[PDB]
Order: structure tokens, then C-alpha cells, then sequence
């Protein structure tokens, strides 16, 4: 009654079976062996980094193939095995699964056995690494970003084949903290991945009950690692964490890679390196900072037709494949001054530095003033955040150099006491909140209040509550088409009528 | 790991003090860290070899200093496994570091044959969850509430109120939750051993308790070993049906006994002392902070972290895995209160409105508003004019100061520590007591009438008596 | 969710029965498959005695 | 105990020292000096001597004195170089390299070493493995016949 | 509620099944063991002549 | 990359890394220029023996990988070191690392293929005048007088940018004085290639100007190997007639490949971070871009400090 | 025969009554780019230079035992 199905497929594949070899056939046998570093006396001549799997589901490669012995990569547990299990004869190397049809359930290390199935196929089992763009085919396409915050939409956007190095600042937050952008972006339609760098429960089951309940689950892959790892899959999450990334990327579709924090990869590859007599320089690290940089956040660019009509093999080589390269890190209060953090955030585009100052605070800021810019700007994404809604560092600059320097010297002229009520105002009461969904109505909000005149009216805390609730909930309710208007780009007499009319009307009926 | 003799015996060659140049015979070791009990000149010691190169001739280390031997000693291991004395029924006596007689009293209740099982829940279990039990106070369990068996890491100073916890968390961990309990004795000596096992013997704390013991007199492997007696013996009570306590010693003793073993010894060390393999220990933390599927290992940790800080490497740690902070000064006691515990500098971090709630949220508004108002608004008109007083500050030295100022009580079970003995409170005594009485409720209500008291309840409705 | 805990506890408890009592059926089934295909003598003459 | 040291003394012997008739030569003096010294008084008698005489002409010289003019110039100059002082692998690295131009060595059929004269590639081996005489032995080779398919089907179908 | 209650049924029942490890163990177990009967001569020629 | 005539050598011994360490003839090794074009996998992976030793086994280093190789792969001999193709006829299109093209075909223009290792600096014919030049410019000649063939550095954010100097200096340099401006690059983005290339579709110097860049996917050795296409074909144009002006990128390839690459194998060399190859790389490149008397070497010295260190 | 070289190791180690290494010349063992091992030069000058080839006074370092450093 239980086993039905198991009888055929137990009862074929346990009476097929195939033949009997281990004839004539060096498999290579190990000398010794010191707990991961096992010295294979034999097989030595074949790839260099066949991962060849010993006694067990295990991926033992050549980490020194030498003219006599070789030392062995330790996959799992190796303090209790002994001298006397040799090895096996195997020339597989890096075979992951790489395609569109797994990317949106939860992957694992090696695979998506971190979900309830595991039987998420994908297009072909491949290599896990992942290789540059074209040098003169990489056209960037200007696309609007959107993420969750209603001060980061329109400041500095970060659209396709752009590079923001995101430095999330500890003691909230840098795991979560802005974590709308899938539940305020809805379905986003790329191959984006999330790679972790050492995970427990409650950020699998908080990330995974809040990622599936609050937002769309099957749209972007999530490559899952504890921190019982060593260095074959804490170390080479994003290095082995960009297979899906490949392959919508070099097709013609959108995808995008996102790591976790750099304390971990760089980190968890530096006691291998120091513990094995190898190579060493910055925090136990020789050149492995700058090869592994160059295949992962140089890596993720926009491809267009030149660089995507002979990697698709015939297939969209009228389409651009486009791939974003959200590149994040968790700095621990402001640890970024070594040579990866120099070099990895100052060779990619843009740099987005967050403090803990404002955010540990009890204010809804979480980034930083100044210090958190992209490269592309407010001008890669619609026409009524580019040149209508961009301004934050006039009042960022105005209201926090005029209202900070307000201890010694006192009496404010006219100058400098506007930008406190409006800077503090439009600063304190237009910020986003934590876990707070931002949709596209960010910019006719934005691009009428702080432009025309509708929010000197209202620049009291109190007021912010029924001005803000009756003046939306009224402007937004009598008129659907408003909504529109976010549709597209903007910034013509729709604007000026729409925004001026709904402003007026619905500013001075409240 | 070694147990307990056999396969044939060996010879060594060279003699050293710990990491010595052990040699077997030709394939007769066994897996890593085994402890070969080998008669090394007059005691059997329990030589374990971490390395593994060859088959003999390996890095073996023991829990103390071998130098004195000859060059020529008989080091024989085994085949089985190093069944140390654990289980469920060793709480009540005083076991040792090993497995024996701490005080010269009783040693391991229960012989379960544990091999070093360290016990850590996975995914597939009640994690995560919230406990929130009886202890019973108001503030301390309201605004400073637990998880199901998390590790509630403290901070304090010297003169933190030790009796306190004691006294008020012997009756809690042995009675109200599980009966089933442990205590760490390592890093102990004289006013340790003698305030503690006095202190903690003469009152509630003993029976069930499963004391622990540990010197660091020696090396710091028999000392700093816990891991594996601690993880493997303190945990193995909550299988039984209910869950289990325990104890922790500091958290100097695990980097300084760490980096200073893992750096002193030659082997193993490659990050400027620092050891960067046992820090990994580090990341199963998780699964030790929560509930598993038969009980709760509620190690309850001491107030120590890096040289006694509150906001440093290992103090950011202890408080970001709990529901609370970690606070305590002599602010609190030295105004004269019962309880040494700080309510406005040890607030709870989960006390937001998605995991909470209007009655869960409701009492961290009323403690934090009241605390801030009338610390605030009676620091501003005490330290300058009375005529600056209008509601908040005229008012807040009745409601928000006994309501606010309520929480110094005694413990449970302090019928020979503090006198008299404190009542067990809930959660209807905080939110009841503190989301209404703290802001004006009874009018006339003195201090005096809620210094004594268990229970903010009992802060306005016996305020007759004063 | 109480009211489906009821559900959920009696499926569970219907399928480690289902499989209780499959397993007589499961193990006379994987020992005829394993005796009369393991590949060496088909002779079903010693009895495995299984549950 | 040579490991690196062992490749010029088997295969710098083997090639030049090959046209004076030394191979019965290299196997009597080395697995005489070589095996001689193997107890416990040659090897801890001759290997703390101060001079490279006194070990290379007494070690070399005393025991037999077996040997002509490799012996000694081998003997005299491994001594005093660095390199008498174990030479363990000196009978089958030089038996080994030396005896490369006709080595016929098969592998094992999950059994006993049989060592077959298969030169190359499926030479011997077929019709020594195949055409019986011995078929099977008492060194379980019957017996480790269905290792393969009850370890594949045993191991592979194990998961269900 | 339906999905967690399906999802706990589907890998409760999944999971709960001892088919796998008492089929497999029971008939690997013994299936090599109990091969030595009726074995004389017979299986060393079907086995050992097929080289 | 060198001339193979022969084919032979032998075959490997260890291949642990970047350490090519192939045993290939017993007595005729080869010279320090003289690649050896081994068939590692598929390719031709040719590795430059930095320093020979005795047996066979010599301290190679290879610009790329192997692709993939055996602890036995065959070698082969060679005869010209550092034969690579180049000359005056590279103003045309985007040049590689090796002599080739990164744009479009012909190898960045196909013409002569002498030594890649050019001659640093040299008096006797060398013109030891030193001259004045004139950029024609009222806050660039009339401010700071130029030498005719000069290594003028640079400093500063931004302002003037890419466009600025190569439009304004592309036209009126070149108009003004005979003689071909090149470029190089070492250490570049993967982007920048495919929107700065597109500012030589507006100013009409991408026919005038051999853009050598290594950009960064590679590693220390496969991209900062590009110091033989300037020297290799910035000599054919100067020493003809016209005068050959080459442009840097910045000094984070040269420093870090450098001092890395220099460091990291197993040698101890300068302090501070530093190697012991900076003086004479520096001191032999610096003094190289010098007046001649068949046309001025200039050189924009464009290297970045490592914040005022 | 311990180190390989071929010429050196066949000749040493078949005979070795005969070396004949008095003439303060001979060969060099390796060059690796300056520094250079002199092989022999038993009763050559700790120090003084010598004309190898080309056009350079090569100057040993020390005279420890046979394997002179020359430059
Ligand atoms: N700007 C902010 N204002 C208020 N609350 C915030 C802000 N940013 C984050 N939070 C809170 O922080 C919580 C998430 O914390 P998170 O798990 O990211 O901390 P963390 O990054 O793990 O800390 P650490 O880096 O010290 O380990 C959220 O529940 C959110 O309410």
C-alpha cells in the first residue's frame, strides 16, 4: 500500500544494474591523510581541478597536482576517515544544475535541496563559475529602479549593467532592514539569485515565511549556506552562486546576482590558503582578492546583440541581455578600509556607504546623508524622478549644514530657518520605515508636494497623518487616471494639470 | 574517541610536555582526538591525538602535562568510543569535569553512554519560538523577555545583585518550568567554590542541579573542555518529556583559553593567534539557542563578554540572540532597591507591533514613556525649580515612581536569602498594573505600598494601606 | 490552524499505519524481488523471516 | 628513504653504468649493503661514524665485501654525500627503473596478485585471465564476483 | 492552513516511510547473507568463467 | 610568444599553480624573452622562462592558463625570443596584449614582427639637446613649457576627462606637429570599453591611435604583459620619422601585478608593501620616452599614487 | 648517485677515485639570473675575480667548500 512505485523502479534498478569493472584501472590511492589535506599518491595527470568524489558523496579535486602526490579538497567529513580508503577514478568537475526552469525555489550549495521538493531540474547540469561580458558589447539599458524606499527611488537609481557597491551598516540593519523590494516591486521577471554567506533558522524560516508570505516567492533564486562550511561552499557562494545568472544574461532576458556579506568569503578562504603553506598577504589573502573580483562583480553586465548572438547558440540575438549587478556587503560600523574594499568598491561603478548612526537611532532613515550614492543616478530611470524629483543633496547639504550649525551661532535669519521646516519635514516625513512597501507613486507624491508648494502649507508633524491620509486617500480615489501618469515617464501638462489640480484640491479640501 | 586499551601497544620515541612525538605500532590508531589511556609512568592518562599521518605516529596531546616520562613509554589505544558518564537523572549532586566527584560527593546520576553526542536541533523542530514564562516578576519578565531555551546573555559589573539571580532563578529553572537542571563550576576557587556551593546549597539552588566543576590550574583543555561533557550532559535532560537548564562560566575564558591553547601549542594557528577553526563552533550556536523537538536547553549564560562591556565584539552577540539587552549597573541598587536590574537601560528587542501586539506592545510604551517622562521630567524640575511642575512631573513622582520604580522585589523561593519571600507574578500583573496605573489611575499612591510588592497589580488596588 | 493540527495529526498518524501495515507487504515483495533477482541462485529455500 | 634522492641513483645507473654489464651487479651489491645493514648493529654502528671511510670501507668492505668498482665508488660517494644512510628503495627502484624496457606487470581481478606478462595493452591478460587452467583461486575470487553488482544495486538502490 | 496541513501530510508521509531502509536493509541484508546455500560449484562458473 | 624552430624540448614534471615547472631539454635551454609554446590541453600556452635552472625543470610563468593540463605536458623549442607582430601600421584599430585586436580583424594591423623588447634609453644618436614643445594652448604651453618627448605626469579629479584630452590633443597635436599619438591601458573596466571606444566615433582618432588595453578579467600576468606593444610599436613610428606619443591608464596594474607577482613567489624584496623591481622598471621605463633624432618619444605618464603615499 | 647530474652523478658515483677538480675552473651548476653557483675552484681566491663568459668579473662570495657564489 505504501510502496507501489518502489517495487518497478527498486525492482528494475536493483535487478538491471550493469557489470562489474575495478580491473587494470589506477583509481589513485591516498598516502595519508591529515584531516581534509590528503595526500593522493596516484592519478595525477589528468584536469587540473577534477573533483574527483572518493568513498562517499564527497568532491575531492587537485588543489596541488605535483609530479608525485597531490593534495585533496575536503567535502564534508574528513576527520574521521584514515589512510587505507585510497580514492576513486572520476573525471567529473563542477557539475551544478544551470538554467531558467530552477530559478525561484530555494537552492542549496551544490543544488536545491534546501526546499521541501529538490526535484527543481534546470536546463543542464554545467560549470558553476561564471566568465566577463563583452568589452565593446556591453550596452548598458537605462531602466527604472524601484526598490523600497521612497528616498532611494528618485536620489540615486541603479538600473541595468550598473555596479553599486551597497555597504549595510550592523545593529539594523544589513540582513533585512530594507527588505520591500520583492513585496514592493511584485514580480520583478529576472533571474535574480541571493548567495548567503553562513545562515540558521530564523533567517531561513523568517526570510523564507516572509519572502513567500509577503511578496512573490518563485521569482528570484536563493542560494542557501550554513556556517559549518569550509571553503567549498561558504567561500565559493559567489563564485559558484552565479549559474542561473548565466543564463538568462547571455540569452536575451534580465538577470541579476546578489551576494551576501564579504566577511565570510573572504574570510572562510583565508584559513585554507594560511592552514595548507600556501600563498598569503592582506588578512591571509595573496592575489585571491583580486582574481575572485574580477569573475563575479565585473562579471554581471548588460549584454547587447553582439554578446548574446553566439553564446545563445541561435536563439534571441534580437534581444539585450540585460544583468545587474547588486553587489552587497555588511559593513561592521564602517569596516571597509582594506584592499578588497578599496579595490572591490572602488573598480566596480558606484559605492553606497550606510551608517548605523541615523538608523540605530529610532529614525526611519536608514541611509545614510551624502554618503550612499550610485553611478547612474536619478537620470537612468523615468523622466519625472530625473529632473523633477533630485534634489537631495540641496536640502540634505541646505537643512543639515544651516540647521547643524545652530549651537554657537544662534539667531536664524531667512535663510536658514526654511530649510529647517522643509528639510526637516520633507527629510523626517518622506522616509520609509522599516519593511515599508514603496510602489511608482513616489514620483507624483514627490514631484508635486517638494516642487510646486503643496507641502509648505503642512510642514507640522500632526499634520502629516490627515494631510497626508485625506489628501491621498481623496486625490487618489477621485481620480484613477492620476495612477497613469506612473505608468510612463511624465513631466508635460498631465503632470503639471494632474499634479497642480490633485495638489490644490485636494490640499485645500482637507 | 579511545576506550579503553588494546590493539597491541607502542613506543615512544620522543619525549616532550604536551605536544609530544607519540608513536604507536603500524596501523593501530583510531579516528581524531582519540584519547589513549595509556599507563604514562604512574596514572593512566588519556592521551588524544588530533592528527592523523600515518598510522601511529601522530600528535597526541593530554589534558595536562606529560613531562617526566622516559623516553620509551607504551601509548595503546583502542576501538570504541570514550562513553564519558552522562544523562538525565545526574542533576542533584556534584559531578566533575570528567565524570566523577566535584566536593566529595555524588557523581553522574544517569549512565546514558554518552560518546561526546553533541545534541543541536536543525530546521525540523519548534524553532523558532518564544517562552515568556513565570518567574515571577513584571518588569523583568515583560520588558526583558526569552526565547524557548535561547541563550539570555547578561552584562554587569562587580556588585550586579549575584543573589538575585540566583536566588529568583533557582525557583523558576526547578519548579515553575522543568525540574531538570545543570550549573557550570568551571573557573571556580576558593570564594567561587565556597559563596557558591554555600550559597547555592544552602537555599534552592542544589536540588535538582546538576553541578559541574573544572580548575584551571592545568591546561586549558581539561578547563576549557565543556563542550562536549557540557552539551552532551546538560542537554541530555530535555528528552525526557520537559526541557532542561544550565549554566555557563564567561566568555574571556573561551577566547583567551582558545587563542592561548590554539597559539601556545604550534599547530593551528595562522590568524595572528586567533584560532579560526573553533570559532566555527561559534556558527551552531544557533542550533543551541532554541527549542529542539523533545525539550529546551535553556543555557542561561553569566554577565561576562569582553572585559566586562556591554557594546563590544562579544557583547554585540549576546544581545542581538535574545529578545532583550544587557544592562546592569549599580544605578538601580544604589537608590535603595531589592532587585539590581536596570528597566530603562535593558530594554526588549522584540518590542515592535508586527511580534508583539496592543497588548504585548502595550507594556513597552508605558514603561518606556513613564520611565523617559518621569526620569526626564522629574531630573529637569528636581534639578532646577518646583514651579516648573505641571501633570507629568507632578504626577510622575506617584504613578510612573511606584508603578515604574515597582519592579525591586524579592525572589521566590529567599527564605533564607532576603527574608521574606516574593509571589510568583504573570503577565496580566505588568500590563495591568503598568498600562493604566502608570499615568494616573488611583490618584493618591505612594512608594511605599509597591517596595515590598511581587506584582504591579498589587500597586494600586493595596494602595488603602500605604 | 487548532482545528487543522486534528487533521494534520490524524493524516500523519494514517499514514505510519498505511505504512505498518505496508510493510509486510513491502518487505514479502523486496525479498521475492531481492531473492529471485540478487543475481547469483534463484532459490527461495532459506527464509528471511521479515517483518 | 631517498623519494627525490632516488631518481638519479636508478636512473643515472641504469643508463650510462648499463654498458659495462652491471646488471647483476646492482642487485647483489645493493641488496647486500642495502640488506645488510638492516638489524640493529650495522645500522647504528656504521651510521654514527665520523669519517666516510671508516662506514663506506667497513660497511662496504667488512660484510662480504661483494662489490668492485660501483660498490665502492657508489658506496664511497653515497656515504660521503648523503645518502647510504637508509637506501631502502634502492631494490626496486633500480629492479623497477631499470627493468622498464620489458616490465610486464598486470593489476589484480579482486583476488591474489597474479602479475601477468601483458606488455601492453590487453597483451597477456585475455587469454592468461580467460583461458583456464586457473579460473579461480582460494583467495576469494569467486567470492568477490558479486561485489559489484550486490554493492551497486545494494548501494545504489539503498535511497529508495 | 491547507498548504502547511498538505505540506506536513506530504513530508510526514514521505519522510515516515521505513520502505526504504527496512526493504533495503532487510533484503540486501538478507539477500548477501543467505547466498551462500545451494552454492556449491555452481556459482563459481557463471561468475568466475565469464572473464 | 617567440618563433618555434624545431618543435621538440621534452615533456613535464610538476604543474601546481602558475609555476610552470616543465622539464623540457637537458643542456639547451632556452634565453629569458624565449617562450616555450607548450600544447597544454588545446591552445598553444606559451610560458616565459623567468630564470633557468639546471635538468630540465626551470621557474616559467605563464600570462593565461593551461586550459586544463596533465602533469606530463609536451613543450617545444624556440629561436627568436619575443617575436610578436607590430610596427607603424597599428593607428587603426583597438590593439590586445600580445600583438593582436580586441575590436575588429587584422591583429590590430598586420605589417612587420621584429624583437617585442625594445631598447630603454641610449645617448650617442639619441638627441641629448632637449628641446621645448608647444601644445598650442593659453593654459597648457603658455603656462608650463613642455619637453619635445617628455614623461609630463598628472594629477587632479576631474574637469577636463578623457574627451577633453584626446579630442583637443587628437586634432590639434596632430595637425600641428607630425607624428602618431597612441594609447595603452592596463587595469581598466569591462563596461568603459563599450561607451568610451564610441568618443572615437566623434573626434576621428580611433584611424590615428592604437588603443592597447588589457582591461581587468585577467590575472597579474595575462594583463600586464602590454608594456611590449608601446615600447614594440611606439618604435617603429618614432624612429622613422614621425614621433610616437603613448598614454598610460594608471599604476594599480604595474604596482599591484608588480609587487604581487614579485612578492608572492617566494622571495622577500622591498618594504612597505613594495618590490625591488620598482626602481628598475621605473627608473628604465621612466628615462625610455626621450627626444631621438628621427622623432621625440612622448609618453602621457598618467600613474595614480596611492592617496599621496 | 643523490643529486642528478648526469655527467657529474654517473662519473661520481662509478668512479671516484678520480676527480680532479684542482684546476680552479671548471663549470657552473645553474644560473638563475646573477646568482650563480661555480662549480669546483678548490684552490681559487675567496673573492677574487675571474672572467666568465662574455665580459665580467665574476667575483665569488665566500669559499664554502666547493659551491662558490658567483656574481
Ligand atoms: N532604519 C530603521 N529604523 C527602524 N528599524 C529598523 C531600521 N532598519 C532595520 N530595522 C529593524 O531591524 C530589524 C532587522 O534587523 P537585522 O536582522 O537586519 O539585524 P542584523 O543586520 O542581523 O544585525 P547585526 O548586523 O548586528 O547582526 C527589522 O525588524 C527592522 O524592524
Amino acid at each position: 500500500q505504501l510502496n507501489s512505485t518502489e517495487i518497478s523502479e527498486l525492482i528494475k534498478q536493483r535487478i538491471a544494474q550493469f557489470n562489474v569493472v575495478s580491473e587494470a584501472h589506477n583509481e589513485g590511492t591516498i598516502v595519508s591523510v591529515s584531516d581534509g589535506v590528503i595526500r593522493i599518491h596516484g592519478l595525477a595527470d589528468a584536469m587540473q581541478g577534477e573533483m574527483i568524489s572518493l568513498p562517499g558523496n564527497r568532491y575531492a579535486i587537485a588543489l596541488n597536482l605535483e609530479r608525485d602526490s597531490v593534495g585533496a579538497v575536503v567535502m564534508g567529513p574528513y576527520a574521521d576517515l584514515a589512510e587505507g580508503m585510497k580514492v576513486k577514478a572520476t573525471g567529473r568537475i563542477l557539475e551544478v544544475p544551470v538554467g531558467r526552469g530552477l530559478l525561484g525555489r530555494v537552492v542549496n550549495t551544490l543544488g536545491a535541496p534546501i526546499d521541501g521538493k529538490g526535484p527543481l531540474d534546470h536546463d543542464g547540469f554545467s560549470a558553476v563559475e561564471a566568465i566577463a561580458p563583452g568589452v565593446i558589447e556591453r550596452q548598458s539599458v537605462d531602466q527604472p529602479v524601484q526598490t523600497g524606499y521612497k528616498a532611494v527611488d528618485s536620489m540615486i537609481p541603479i538600473g541595468r549593467g550598473q555596479r553599486e557597491l551597497i555597504i549595510g551598516d550592523r545593529q539594523t540593519g544589513k540582513t533585512a532592514l530594507a527588505i520591500d523590494a520583492i513585496i514592493n516591486q511584485r514580480d520583478s521577471g529576472i533571474k535574480a539569485i541571493y548567495v548567503a554567506i553562513g545562515q540558521k533558522a530564523s533567517t531561513i524560516s523568517n526570510v523564507v515565511r516572509k519572502l513567500e508570505e509577503h511578496g512573490a516567492l518563485a521569482n528570484t533564486i536563493v542560494v542557501v549556506a550554513t556556517a559549518s562550511e569550509s571553503a567549498a561552499l561558504q567561500y565559493l557562494a559567489p563564485y559558484a552562486g552565479a549559474a542561473m545568472g548565466e543564463y538568462f544574461r547571455d540569452r536575451g532576458e534580465d538577470a541579476l546576482i546578489i551576494y551576501d556579506d564579504l566577511s565570510k568569503q573572504a574570510v572562510a578562504y583565508r584559513q585554507i590558503s594560511l592552514l595548507l603553506r600556501r600563498p598569503p598577504g592582506r588578512e591571509a589573502f595573496p592575489g585571491d582578492v583580486f582574481y575572485l573580483h574580477s569573475r563575479l562583480l565585473e562579471r554581471a553586465a548588460r549584454v547587447n546583440a553582439e554578446y548574446v548572438e553566439a553564446f545563445t547558440k541561435g536563439e534571441v540575438k534580437g534581444k539585450t541581455g540585460s544583468l545587474t549587478a547588486l553587489p552587497i556587503i555588511e559593513t561592521q560600523a564602517g569596516d571597509v578600509s582594506a584592499f578588497v574594499p578599496t579595490n572591490v568598491i572602488s573598480i566596480t561603478d558606484g559605492q553606497i556607504f550606510l551608517e548605523t548612526n541615523l538608523f540605530n537611532a529610532g529614525i526611519r532613515p536608514a541611509v545614510n546623508p551624502g554618503i550612499s550614492v550610485s553611478r547612474v543616478g536619478g537620470a537612468a530611470q523615468t523622466k519625472i524622478m530625473k529632473k523633477l524629483s533630485g534634489g537631495i543633496r540641496t536640502a540634505l547639504a541646505q537643512y543639515r549644514e544651516l540647521a547643524a550649525f545652530s549651537q554657537f551661532a544662534s539667531d536664524l535669519d531667512d535663510a536658514t530657518r526654511n530649510q529647517l521646516d522643509h528639510g526637516q519635514k520633507v527629510t523626517e516625513l518622506l522616509k520609509q520605515k522599516q519593511y515599508a512597501p514603496m510602489s511608482v507613486a513616489q514620483q507624483s507624491l514627490v514631484l508635486f508636494a517638494a516642487e510646486r508648494g503643496y507641502l509648505a502649507d503642512v510642514e507640522l508633524s500632526k499634520i502629516g497623518s490627515f494631510e497626508a491620509a485625506l489628501l491621498a486617500y481623496v486625490d487618489r480615489d477621485h481620480a484613477p487616471l492620476m495612477q497613469e501618469i506612473n505608468q510612463t515617464g511624465g513631466y508635460n501638462d498631465e503632470i503639471e494639470g494632474k499634479l497642480k489640480g490633485i495638489l490644490d484640491s485636494f490640499k485645500a479640501t482637507q | 574517541h579511545h576506550h579503553h586499551h588494546g590493539m597491541a601497544t607502542g613506543k615512544i620515541v620522543q619525549v616532550i610536555g604536551a605536544v609530544v612525538d607519540v608513536e604507536f605500532p603500524q596501523d593501530a590508531v583510531p579516528r581524531v582526538y582519540d584519547a589513549l589511556e595509556v599507563q604514562n609512568g604512574n596514572e593512566r592518562l588519556v592521551l588524544e591525538v588530533q592528527q592523523q599521518l600515518g598510522g601511529g605516529i601522530v600528535r597526541t596531546i593530554a589534558m595536562g602535562s606529560s613531562d617526566g616520562l622516559r623516553r620509551g613509554l607504551d601509548v595503546k589505544d583502542l576501538e570504541h568510543p570514550i562513553e564519558v558518564p552522562v544523562g538525565k537523572a545526574t542533576l542533584g549532586r556534584i559531578m566533575n569535569v570528567l565524570g566523577e566527584p566535584v566536593d566529595m560527593k555524588g557523581e553522574i546520576g544517569e549512565e546514558e553512554r554518552w560518546a561526546i553526542h553533541r545534541a543541536a536541533p536543525s530546521y525540523e523542530e519548534l524553532s523558532n519560538s518564544q517562552e515568556l514564562l513565570e518567574t515571577g516578576i513584571k518588569v523583568i519578565d515583560l520588558m526583558a523577555p526569552f526565547a524557548k531555551g535561547g541563550k539570555v546573555g547578561l552584562f554587569g559589573g562587580a556588585g550586579v545583585g549575584k543573589t538575585v539571580n540566583m536566588m529568583e532563578l533557582i525557583r523558576n529553572i526547578a519548579i515553575e518550568h522543568s525540574g531538570y537542571s545543570v550549573f557550570a563550576g568551571v573557573g571556580e576557587r576558593t570564594r567561587e567554590g565556597n559563596d557558591f556551593y554555600h550559597e547555592m546549597t544552602d537555599s534552592n539552588v542544589i536540588d535538582k542541579v546538576s553541578l559541574v566543576y573544572g580548575q584551571m590550574n592545568e591546561p586549558p583543555g581539561n578547563r576549557l573542555r565543556v563542550a562536549l561533557t557540557g552539551l552532551t550532559m546538560a542537554e541530555k535532560f530535555r528528552d525526557e518529556g520537559r526541557d532542561v537548564l544550565l549554566f555557563v562560566d564567561n566568555i574571556y575564558r573561551y577566547t583567551l583559553a582558545g587563542t592561548e591553547v590554539s597559539a601556545l601549542l604550534g599547530r593551528m594557528p595562522s590568524a595572528v593567534g586567533y584560532q579560526p577553526t573553533l570559532a566555527e563552533e561559534m556558527g551552531v550556536l544557533q542550533e543551541r539557542i532554541t527549542s529542539t523537538k523533545t525539550g529546551s536547553i535553556t543555557s542561561v549564560q553569566a554577565v561576562y563578554v569582553p572585559a566586562d562591556d556591554l557594546t563590544d565584539p562579544s557583547p554585540a552577540t549576546t544581545f542581538a540572540h535574545l529578545d532583550a539587552t544587557v544592562v546592569l549597573s549599580r544605578q538601580i541598587a544604589s537608590l535603595g532597591i531589592y532587585p539590581a536590574v536596570d528597566p530603562l537601560d535593558s530594554t526588549s528587542r522584540q518590542l515592535d507591533p508586527l511580534v508583539v501586539g496592543q497588548e504585548h506592545y502595550d507594556t513597552a510604551r508605558g514603561v518606556q514613556s513613564i520611565l523617559q517622562r518621569y526620569q526626564e521630567l522629574k531630573d529637569i524640575i528636581a534639578i532646577l525649580g518646583m514651579d516648573e511642575l505641571s501633570e507629568e512631573d507632578k504626577l510622575v513622582v506617584a504613578r510612573a515612581r511606584k508603578i515604574q520604580r515597582f519592579l525591586s522585589q524579592p525572589f521566590f523561593v529567599a527564605e533564607v536569602f532576603t527574608g521574606s519571600p516574593g509571589k510568583y507574578v504573570s503577565l496580566k500583573d505588568t500590563i495591568r498594573g503598568f498600562k493604566g496605573i502608570m499615568e494616573g489611575e488611583y490618584d493618591h499612591l505612594p512608594e511605599q505600598a509597591f517596595y515590598m510588592v511581587g506584582s504591579i497589580e498589587e500597586a494600586v488596588e493595596k494602595a488603602k494601606k500605604l | 490552524q487548532a482545528e487543522i493540527e486534528a487533521e494534520r495529526k490524524r493524516a500523519r498518524e494514517e499514514l505510519r499505519k498505511q505504512v505498518a501495515i505496508l510493510a509486510v507487504a513491502g518487505a514479502e515483495k523486496i525479498i521475492e524481488r531481492s531473492v529471485d533477482e540478487a543475481a547469483n541462485s534463484d532459490i527461495v529455500d532459506k527464509l528471511v523471516a521479515e517483518l | 628513504e631517498f623519494i627525490t634522492v632516488a631518481r638519479p641513483y636508478a636512473k643515472a645507473a641504469f643508463d650510462f653504468a648499463v654498458e659495462h654489464q652491471s646488471v647483476e651487479r646492482w642487485q647483489d651489491m645493493l641488496a647486500f649493503a642495502a640488506e645488510v645493514t638492516k638489524n640493529e648493529q650495522m645500522a647504528e654502528l656504521l651510521s654514527g661514524a665520523l669519517a666516510p671511510e671508516t662506514l663506506a670501507e667497513s660497511f662496504i668492505a667488512v660484510a662480504g665485501e661483494q662489490l668492485d668498482e660501483n660498490g665502492q665508488n657508489l658506496i664511497r660517494v653515497m656515504a660521503e654525500n648523503g645518502r647510504l644512510n637508509a637506501l631502502p628503495d634502492v631494490l626496486e627502484q633500480f629492479i623497477h627503473l631499470r627493468a622498464v624496457s620489458e616490465a610486464t606487470a598486470e593489476v589484480d581481478v579482486i583476488s591474489a596478485a597474479a602479475l601477468s606478462e601483458q606488455q601492453l595493452a590487453k597483451i597477456s591478460a585475455a587469454m592468461e585471465k580467460r583461458l583456464s587452467r586457473k579460473v579461480k583461486l582460494n583467495a576469494k575470487i569467486d567470492k568477490s564476483v558479486m561485489a559489484g553488482v550486490i554493492i551497486r544495486a545494494g548501494d545504489m538502490v539503498i535511497d529508495g
